[PDB]
């Protein structure tokens, strides 16, 4: 039998050798390779291949997947294929062929009496966001972080307080604990922050024993030389991360002094770029150096029109020290190159809370419009772009923390924090948003409706949103001391609980697609960028996809 | 009033629709959100009028045309669903391919 | 511009290549329709449809996986069939096999 | 004394001999008793009777009711009688006088320091509804299904998945334990219904062991002879029940094979008219057999002008030998004559959530002005039809599912689910709704008013929907085997737990007022339906009560 | 070093001298103290001085603050000053200097690594209110309230049902349990009032047993000198409070009869002035004996022009004599002299349940406005009058129901529920709303925005209303019998428990600011209220502060 | 439409500056809440006809005068701050003392 590829793409999604834009943007991915037996397919309906002695088994529920996304087009760090995906325990069982051994060929994930249907053709299936600079100012980001498609928060914060609105730090053992018990009501995956800035080694370790993954060292608190040193210290002893926005001031040093009081130890950079914060303003050239983690916060991404206006404002002598075109238009340049590996939101502290995927995707389109393809692109598509940028919010971001054997990517063994995208509407407004093997959240039209998708269709949340159910499908992560001190059990905590590990081993040759060490310089009287001597820069966009077409408001 | 939840969330479509109406009064070419609240918003209300499912399924078309809506947007709406109560209870009215 | 727009290469798909296939002249005597999906078990169809089951044992339709294909009543036609495959052990559907072959 | 028997309605609701009409239908109800001794009513308010030492005693809360409804106009299956309703520790204490034996006659119902007062004068109180065709697709379901006066919803699903989407079935033990913990959130009593399409008996026996209180067998998922067969197995061992929605596509057989694969055995067949699914175009037959327990879903209830027209979308060539006029026109009147016995909503697929009871009471406002009085019908009113028809959605789901031991009607013993009606808002807008003796939901005005009445009143969760209250309040029904298993305390299950038992043993004959088994045919060409020879059809309405004239869209 | 007052004023807040608005009213306040150092104070920001090693020491936990509220304008009973607030466990630690003992002279409340901070220079710093009327119609009320700044609701009910719509009475364990249980959802610190009305005083023993904290006598349920009596009896048994709505008919006896019945007992009356409820026309006579607490409900506070036409049918012959013109213009002035000691609301059962503070500052703007300067008064200011007012809702509820030793003002060792006002929004909409030391509720805006201040702003609530962090941070009072009795236990309650003690010994020479006992006459024909053959009255207000200014409806 | 919280969030902005526009209309002096709607919801309708920020932030500063508010409402409001959807994504439009 035979079947063209047109219909064929109608009815299962794209195969090899297919392209798809990704939304309205001039993006292109291909489809690489498909894990499937043309023939063979599995399609859930009325007549369809799933069903008893047919596509569907009658093995036991020990010998199925729990859930089963059929027909999916993966887009990971590793590859865009098309496959299958099983999900079992809440977590990623296998990507391959799904099916009915009994009668089909090459099954490696079995279905059965116990496995559910989601029907992923014409999709693309990703991992999880994960945002690495969220200020708890309110609990109402979670949602509007999870409906973008990011599974993972972490930060600090104790609500709209001062400290918190400035900086990303839950202080000491009271609000780290009252925050942790706080946490179980989120539908996402949580790790804190506690606040780094002391110069007495004992007030950390009491933080970090009470359940923070991490300390930040804000320039509000004093990004003093002192301070940093104790962190760092503190931070090797603990196997916990160590988040940086330095002295904008150069009160206690020039950024090379803080360079120096780092010592090559382990860190993150915070907005590495500038405006959110740091050494004014040369801090952006922290990416040089092989035991910095980069990152960006998402209002200056990407370059546009109304960038420089807005900013000052959302700032507001030193403000036009701190908000600088040049290392604006150069920070989008220095992602393409991957010499930045990731990308994070700062969270109502100058970053928007729901925009990470969606500015993260804009300043690959402004990029290729603009530079044209990578020097490892290979065929006519878009594919290793594709590949660089995704790694900047799901993978990176999960090394540079600790937390990567949990989540951070689609492989077998981690927890099943999916989002599913409608090609039309990729990294804008997603389909079904999964987590820990329940669906959490997703598009739901009128309730009293024959159909679920009568208008109004919005964001409403679902059974893995709710109680226990949710407890069970998200993780607290702790920070080794405090899983031993049995934190967990003295504050009652009713989540899944996961421990953070490998925070001072990373470095920047490890950042997936993202590891260049550039010769960067800055110059100090009119702020250019140059990387090897060449000028680093790019135009500002006038218009931008994933953007008006869109939106309501 | 004893509004139910379905009703109060009726009211979220409806005041979606008058934020498309005005800027298509503007002159502006409609969006993806705009264009599905005022086709919508119409066919609510051709139910409160009395008009039956079939007569709506085919006005629902000529509400919105290619030139009044932003590119791609007719091409992302392949149809329009929504469910009002006519005179003889609940109906589901569906316009395939609304914007041409 | 089409957002998410497909760009399928042009060509066809050959289904189920390598496997045995066999041919069958399909009648319906029912008084009713009669509609069979692609994956089941053809040798255990409604009792309705007159064919030789005993060629149909162990194969299912040679079409498009998902699809079907149907039989109104008193009609007749020449269907294609493929072989299973995996442990060829048939399950369910009458009752009829439940077991390997 | 003397008082006009107008100015005694006004005051105390009506008496014997006094009709009602239902919201705005042509359906009357005659008061057939009233359990008061006149001028001995209690009335609760400034200067009226529930007073200590007058109509309030002085027994401990033991010795008393928590509750008491006073003035009831109960509708009930059993009658439609006037009396004070008293409850006791959640569950129906008894029907009858209620006041203070101290200075009252015949006081069944002690009111004492410990009793709250719920003025049912005026109004009509009913059990609460009872939805078995729920598909679980999103939580809000449970609000929308609370508020228009069902209390109880039996279904299955894991969300909007594409398995949800299409059947009533909660797969494998990992799904059903996760939406077991999510049922202690939802305010309504919860029963689950698990996968029962496979031919190996111990993949079901883990799914009920895990919690189900019933099996879902769908076409979707292959409703083949094998399949039916192994699912009946199970239930006659475990006493759990099977709901079907045979092979439209006459794929295995017709509906004698699966009549002849089910072989008396008992079982619930959902939508039997055909348009939501069954065999093509007679699964309307079933209705004839004695062991089939037979519901109807929503959409087609009652047969109007867009009836047809809106069925083919809402289902999008098997679609015109599914969506048939004839059957569709039949279905009312063998409601009419209880050849049905239960209504359903199919929710979401292909059935409207809220409206269950507002559609049941249509299709009997139809039939009365297309009919006329029913054969059992005794005096001018409309009181048999108006018993035949709320058992319905009552008691007989209740039956068909082993949990009318616990819910279903206003009888001694009961859980206190109760719906108080305002009899021209009956059936469309409850005044309040009673959850296991708790008010969980009702019409409330604005919150900062000087009263509870000011605009705008719509519906807001109350107390009895709040954590542990509502965990209270509510029943998860689980299998005999799940109970034994100590499923609940594994899980850590909060609310109140109930078992079913009796599915395997009811049978039509025990369906309360809808035990007919008619000689019923359907013509295979022309899919005329026919009892004993003659043609059952009806009349589509243009118009419908309980419509326009109360909703805002 | 110099800096002129206005410029500091503009930085740190006002300082001593310095006058300061209420909001729109003619009320101000002066600074009474400073308890800073000047140059000394501390600011939290870039560059500023929190930071390691300046305003932050290097102290462990243990040693320092959880919260410090810096530069806060405190406005309580005992003063007006300005100052630093610390807060540690939850609670109040210290009122002084905040900083870093190492290099800052008169540091009382050290700011150390586990420190969080919130500014509040420039903003009015005021303890939780406490509303002792609260009928408990429904769970939307204690969001209301509590963005109004009150977070302590004492009252009775089961929700909306008649009994509960008439009186503040939760009847019996069972409704008590399910009541308390409840109650661990709602963010406020809650007591509840069983159903005082029964001549049977073990049918009382078991109310507070059960768990309430007071019980109501209300005439709805027959407040006879018989009742009363036996409710008063019990309370000096068992060391709760008693709540009086009289017999308006006057059937039992008159106001003379129910003050000999209460017989020199402690009580708390409610609504002393009459209008909603008690001994007509003359229940306001009550204000002169010691043993009375007297408060007022918010509907008749103050005296406007469109008071008397809405009250008629908020109420709907004794119509006529509950509401009248002389009884309401009175209890204004009553209220300024301190005659009358407490405001509630009598939430939606003729009162406002988010406008018990700003009707209390309304009443207080227009005696200044008839009266002019209270005797008391010193200084060109209101700085008595505000003292006066603010007990009536803080303070005096907190002792008159036993509750005092926990909250009720800004005191060391009491829970640290704060409300932060700017001071062109006091008493009308708060800043930020603290429960137990963290933010429970506040004004947010656009939650995807780079800020936190983008429109619409609304408030939201925050961690410190979700789940565990909530039970932490509230309250749930207990009679001392239910404490005894393990009440907390058996119902599994999660919020922390507080005991109420000192209900007995409270009278009126204790009301703080408002203990004055007039020798007080209503004319039984006229109405006509005199203190010491002086006639008390006020003239009606056309138009009021805190209205039209600030609501959108 | 597939309305995020963000969305819906706006379109209580929008309906509340719907309630201070008719009352403008009635010639009726403007409080705090209703001022900062009106103003609010103007910069919004920009943002989607494509202004500048820049644009924006002085034409926010003529939509109401002194003379159309209550006494004090100027006072109350040294700012308005709104986000909205511009052709370059969503950016953060600052008025300062809009009010004069
Ligand atoms: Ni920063
Ligand atoms: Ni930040
Ligand atoms: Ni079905
Ligand atoms: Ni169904
Ligand atoms: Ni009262
Ligand atoms: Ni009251």
């Amino acid at each position: 039998s035979n079947i063209s590829r047109q219909a064929y793409a109608d009815m299962f999604g794209p195969t090899v050798g297919d392209k798809v834009r990704l939304a309205d943007t001039e993006l292109w991915i291909e489809v690489e390779d498909d894990l499937t037996t043309y023939g063979e397919e599995v399609k859930f309906g009325g007549g369809k291949v799933i069903r008893d002695g047919m596509g569907q088994g009658q093995m036991l529920a020990a010998d199925c997947v729990d859930l089963v996304l059929t027909n999916a087009l993966i887009v990971d760090h590793w590859g865009i294929v098309k496959a299958d995906i099983g999900v079992k325990d809440g977590r990623i069982f296998a990507i391959g062929k799904a099916g009915n051994p009994d009668i089909q060929p090459n099954v490696t994930i079995p279905i059965g009496a116990a496995t559910e249907v989601i029907a992923a053709e014409g999709k693309i299936v990703t991992a999880g966001g994960i945002d690495t600079h969220i200020h708890w100012i309110c609990p109402q980001q979670a949602e509007e972080a999870l409906v973008s498609g990011v599974t993972t928060m972490v930060g600090g914060g104790t609500g709209p307080a001062a400290g918190t609105h400035a900086t990303t730090c839950t202080p000491g053992p009271w609000y780290i604990s009252r925050m942790l018990q706080a946490a179980d009501s989120l539908p996402v995956n949580i790790g804190l922050l506690g606040k780094g800035n002391v110069s007495q080694p004992d007030a950390l370790r009491e933080q970090v024993a009470a359940g923070v993954i991490g300390l930040k060292i804000h320039e509000d608190w004093g990004a003093t030389p002192a301070a940093i040193d104790c962190a760092l210290t503190v931070a090797d002893e603990m196997d916990i991360q160590v988040a940086l926005h330095s002295d904008t001031l150069n009160e206690s040093g020039f950024v090379e002094d803080t360079l120096a009081a780092i010592g090559g130890r382990t860190i993150h950079t915070f907005h590495t770029e500038g405006a959110g914060g740091g050494h004014a303003p040369d801090i952006i050239t922290a990416c040089a150096h092989p035991n910095i983690l980069p990152s960006s916060t998402n209002p200056t991404l990407p370059y546009t029109l109304n960038t420089i206006d807005e900013h000052l404002d959302m700032l507001m002598a030193f403000a036009e020290s701190r908000i600088r075109r040049e290392t604006i238009a150069a920070e989008d340049v220095l992602h393409d190159l991957g010499a930045f590996s990731l990308t994070s939101s700062d969270s109502q502290a100058m970053g928007r809370v729901g925009e990470v995927i969606l500015r993260t995707w804009q300043v690959a389109h402004r990029m290729k419009v603009q530079r044209g393809a990578l020097a490892e692109e290979t065929g006519d598509n878009d594919n290793f772009r594709v590949k660089r940028y995704i790694a900047k919010y799901t993978i990176n971001p999960a090394l540079t923390h600790g937390i990567a054997h949990e989540v951070g990517s689609i492989e077998v063994g981690k927890l099943a924090d999916l989002v599913v995208w409608s090609p039309a509407f990729f990294g804008v407004k997603p389909a079904t948003v999964i987590k820990g093997g329940m669906i959490a959240i997703a598009p739901m039209g009128d309730i009293n409706a024959s159909i679920p998708t009568p208008q109004p269709v919005h964001y409403r949340p679902m059974f893995g949103a709710l109680g226990s159910a949710r407890h069970h499908c998200r993780l607290t992560f702790l920070s080794q001391a405090a899983a031993a001190n049995g934190v967990a059990e003295r504050l009652n905590l009713r989540s899944a609980i996961a421990v953070v590990k490998g925070c001072r081993t990373v470095q920047k040759a490890d950042m997936v697609h993202n590891s260049l060490q550039p010769n960067i310089t800055v110059d100090a009287q009119t702020y250019e960028v140059r990387v090897d001597g060449e000028l680093i820069t790019s135009e500002p966009a006038d218009v931008l996809p994933m953007a008006q077409r869109y939106f309501l408001f | 009033m004893e509004l139910t939840p379905r009703e109060k969330d009726k009211l979220l479509l409806f005041t979606a629709a008058l934020v498309a109406e005005r800027r298509l009064a503007r002159g502006l070419k409609l969006n993806y959100p705009e264009s599905v609240a005022l086709i919508s918003a119409f066919i609510m209300e051709g139910a409160r009028d009395g008009k039956s499912v079939a007569s709506l399924m085919e006005e629902g078309r000529h509400v919105l045309t290619r030139e009044q809506v932003m590119e791609g947007v007719p091409e992302m709406i392949p149809d329009i669903q929504v469910e009002a109560t006519f005179p003889d209870g609940s109906k589901l009215v569906t316009v395939h391919n609304p914007i041409i | 511009m089409i957002p998410g727009e497909y760009h399928v290469k042009p060509g066809q798909i050959a289904l189920n290549t390598g496997r045995a296939t066999c041919r069958v002249v399909v009648e319906n005597h029912g008084d009713r329709p009669i509609q069979v999906g692609s994956h089941y078990h053809f040798a255990e169809v409604n009792p309705a449809l007159k064919f030789d089951r005993q060629q149909a044992a162990g194969y299912r339709l040679n079409i498009p996986a998902g699809t079907a294909v149907r039989f109104e009543p008193g009609q007749k036609r020449e269907v294609e069939l493929v072989a299973f495959a995996g442990h060829r052990a048939v399950f369910g559907f009458r009752g009829e096999v439940m077991g390997p072959l």
